[PDB]
């Protein structure tokens, strides 16, 4: 799973959820790695990538995420379509 | 009235109007057990008899949420390729950059977008998180919507370069490039009207094209009320919340508000009726708020499928259904983005200066009658000639521009002339 | 006594009868130009002769039966004239709104 | 159905309908503290202790009520002229007075 | 509880009838100012006029 917080910016997280008396595997969500910062809010659990997909699952504000191919979820920004120019 | 007269324009003009639509509403989320018991233990276990409620309402808001992503996603992604305009801006004279992107700025939006943009004022600029605090303390949210807005005016840019650089082809499989000025020939010839017209009155048109474009300008910032439509979207959500969040401080006849008042000066078996009594209001509160966001869905979906509907007709091609693109007969239209909606640019044609004439149905000429192919017969007073209807250009008759059916015993108001046979004298 | 009114609209139904008027005048003396711009006449009889050709038929058909398809269309609409009163209902979609 | 056979119309007929469409519904207004409380003093400040529960109803009404108004003059007025009939009622052979 | 139940209904019925306005408003625009090519929308037949 992937976690995200609407509200707070996820370098203070372990001060919202209370992280010190939550269980060993909560805590897993609270600091951890793959933090990133969005405009909705912020994510923890999911790697972000440079490649541009087509959306999977709307996380928000030109966000998306996915699963797929050591497996693992990626969050990415949606793109809009090939590029092409007439003469 | 007369039944021997006709009156037929001499002229034309072009006409520039606007037409604005609502496309999506605000996104909305709510949490009972915040907004209901604060944060009280006590009221929560008394809460979770009404286990079922709870539930359903979420379950409302969260159709209604993903239903605004869709209507957005439908109006303007209708095409799957990112077309971009030549660097060299030279369309035989017409004068597009008041619609096409403005590089300097460094939101790269045209220069009316940025009218469009400044003359409606909002509430929530910043979803990092006041009007948008206290509720956030009482348990509602507002969400941000999936497409930001530099990815609409990707998608507005990519139909304006397409349109003007290939017409309509590019709506109806892979775009096919075509001369501007040879473009609004198939216009007019799609109105009714002969195709030599512009090429003879080709910089006339350009003019009139751009000084109505300035006019269109100029207007929007005059007149402070051209944007009712998407200011009342704005208006009606804040005042609904408003009152949401000040239902918060009425009794429902217990005798104080405030959970833990109730909870002590009083004996727990009649303080829980009390309490009962909070709950119910406080539910009943909510029940009204979601069933009128969803009444309000349901106009804003009609009005997006509305909005859908005109950008494949008018944009994409050319309509001929009266009154649908504007007024007037139907030339072409141009998309612009705005807060919540779209702006649609409608260019018209219009005739402009009549004149009378005298009028007959055919010409009897040699016992047969002949009648227009395409056209109609006017006389100024002393000679018959066959011209178009939507623009007065006389020309002769002959047996090229007429065609023959029976004899002139039988038609009504029939009279005589002279009809030329373009074929004595090149053989005599 | 109730607590209970109605209130009256802002069109009496005077004026809509002089819209409706205006409408089939415009129509019947100018065509369709008059929607799209200013209002040109033309005769009716050479009216019908641009509908015929808009449907798919040549215009001297027209000309040349044009006796025939007055009387038929005087007699439509006499026939309505009847049928709207000597059938039960035909008007169950108004009445409900009441 | 056959590969080398068509059928031709030689003749035709001049058709007239009908059609009905609703417009607009009654305009109501409804007063909350005598229909629910009526000419009783003690009711009226019992009822003050739900915040607003009318303020909600009248809005609600009204917005129905200009919704009417709304609706009638985007179906009739169309056209911003007023034309008239000539006097002179002949229009090549078609009877319009009905 | 009463006043409420009336209020919604008379909601609902007002959005149907806006729809049949929101009709009747393109058939007067399209079958009486025009002729129509949309088939059985301006009568059953071919459009004539209205
Ligand atoms: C047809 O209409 C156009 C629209 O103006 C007329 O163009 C104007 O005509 C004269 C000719 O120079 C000037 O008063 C104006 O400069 C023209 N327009 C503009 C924008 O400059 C045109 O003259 C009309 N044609 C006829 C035969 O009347
Ligand atoms: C196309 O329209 C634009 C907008 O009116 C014209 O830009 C104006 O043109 C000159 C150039 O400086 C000046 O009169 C104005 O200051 C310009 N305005 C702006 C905002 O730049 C433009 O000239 C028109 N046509 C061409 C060929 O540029
Ligand atoms: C009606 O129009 C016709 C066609 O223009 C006019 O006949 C021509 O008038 C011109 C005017 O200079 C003469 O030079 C020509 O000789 C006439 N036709 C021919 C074939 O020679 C006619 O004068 C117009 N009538 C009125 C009353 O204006
Ligand atoms: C058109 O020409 C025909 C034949 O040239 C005219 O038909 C004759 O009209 C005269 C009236 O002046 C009658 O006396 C004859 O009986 C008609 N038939 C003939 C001569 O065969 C016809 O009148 C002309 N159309 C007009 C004047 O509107
Ligand atoms: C047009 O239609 C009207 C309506 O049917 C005709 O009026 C009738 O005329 C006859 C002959 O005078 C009377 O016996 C009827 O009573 C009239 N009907 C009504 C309803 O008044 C009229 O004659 C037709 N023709 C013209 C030229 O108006
Ligand atoms: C010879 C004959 O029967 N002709 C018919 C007749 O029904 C009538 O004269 C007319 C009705 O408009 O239609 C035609
Ligand atoms: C002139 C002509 O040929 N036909 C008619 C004729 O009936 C009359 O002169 C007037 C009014 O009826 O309108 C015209
Ligand atoms: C979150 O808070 C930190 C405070 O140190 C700030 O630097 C950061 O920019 C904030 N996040 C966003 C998205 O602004
Ligand atoms: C993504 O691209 C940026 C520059 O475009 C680069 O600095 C960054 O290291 C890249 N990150 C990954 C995970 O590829
Ligand atoms: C047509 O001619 C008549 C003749 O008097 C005149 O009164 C009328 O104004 C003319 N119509 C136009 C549009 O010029
Ligand atoms: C028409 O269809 C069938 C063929 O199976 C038969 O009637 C006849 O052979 C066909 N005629 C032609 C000209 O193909
Ligand atoms: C059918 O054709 C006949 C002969 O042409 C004629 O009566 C008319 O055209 C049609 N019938 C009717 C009743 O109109």
């Amino acid at each position: 799973v992937a976690v995200l917080y609407q509200g707070v910016n996820c370098t203070e997280v372990p001060v919202a959820i209370h992280a010190d008396q939550l269980t060993p595997t909560w805590r897993v969500y609270s600091t951890g790695s793959n933090v990133f910062q969005t405009r909705a809010g912020c994510l923890i659990g999911a790697e972000y990538v440079n490649n541009s997909y087509e959306c999977d699952i709307p996380i928000g504000a030109g966000i998306c995420a996915s699963y797929q191919t050591s497996q693992s979820i990626i969050a990415y920004t949606m793109s809009l379509g090939a590029e092409n120019s007439v003469a | 009235y007369s039944n021997n007269s006709i009156a037929i324009p001499t002229n034309f003009t072009i006409s520039v109007t606007t037409e604005i639509l609502p496309v999506s509403m605000t996104k909305t989320s709510v949490d009972c057990t915040m907004y209901i018991c604060g944060d009280s233990t006590e009221c929560s276990n008394l809460l979770l008899q009404y286990g079922s409620f709870c539930t359903q309402l979420k379950r409302a808001l969260t159709g209604i949420a993903v239903e605004q992503d869709k209507n957005t996603q439908e109006v303007f992604a209708q095409v799957k390729q990112i077309y971009k305009t030549p660097p060299i801006k030279y369309f035989g004279g017409f004068n597009f950059s008041q619609i096409l992107p403005d590089p300097s700025k460094p939101s790269k939006r045209s220069p009316i977008e940025d009218l469009l943009f400044n003359k409606v004022t909002l509430a929530d600029a910043g979803f990092i998180k006041d009007l948008i605090c206290a509720q956030k303390f009482k348990g509602l949210t507002v969400l941000p919507p999936l497409l930001t807005d530099e990815m609409i005016a990707q998608y507005t840019s990519a139909l304006l370069a397409g349109t003007i650089t290939s017409g309509w082809t590019f709506g109806a499989g892979p775009a096919l490039q075509i001369p501007f000025p040879m473009q609004m020939a198939y216009r007019f010839n799609g109105i009714g009207v002969t195709q030599n017209v512009l090429y003879e009155n080709q910089k006339l048109i350009a003019n009139q094209f751009n000084s109505a474009i300035g006019k269109i300008q100029d207007s929007l910032s005059s007149t402070p009320s051209a944007l009712g439509k998407l200011q009342d979207v704005v208006n009606h959500n804040a005042q609904a919340l408003n009152t949401l969040v000040k239902q918060l401080s009425s009794k429902f006849g217990a005798i104080s508000s405030v959970l833990n008042d109730i909870f002590s000066r009083l004996d727990p078996p009649e303080a829980e009726v009390q309490i009962d009594r909070l709950i119910t209001g406080r539910l009943q509160s909510l029940q009204t708020y979601v069933t009128q966001q969803l009444i309000r869905a349901a106009e804003i979906r009609a009005s997006a499928n509305l909005a859908a509907t005109k950008m494949s007709e008018c944009v994409l091609g050319q309509s001929k259904r009266v009154d649908f693109c504007g007024k007037g007969y139907h030339l072409m239209s141009f998309p612009q983005s705005a807060p919540h909606g779209v702006v649609f640019l409608h260019v018209t044609y219009v005739p402009a200066q009549e004149k009378n004439f005298t009028t007959a149905p055919a010409i009897c000429h040699d016992g047969k009658a002949h009648f227009p192919r395409e056209g109609v017969f006017v006389s100024n007073g002393t000679h018959w000639f066959v011209t178009q209807r939507n623009f007065y250009e006389p020309q002769i008759i002959t047996t090229d521009n007429t065609f023959v059916s029976g004899n002139c015993d039988v038609v009504i108001g029939i009279v005589n002339n002279t009809v030329y046979d373009p074929l004595q004298p090149e053989l005599d």
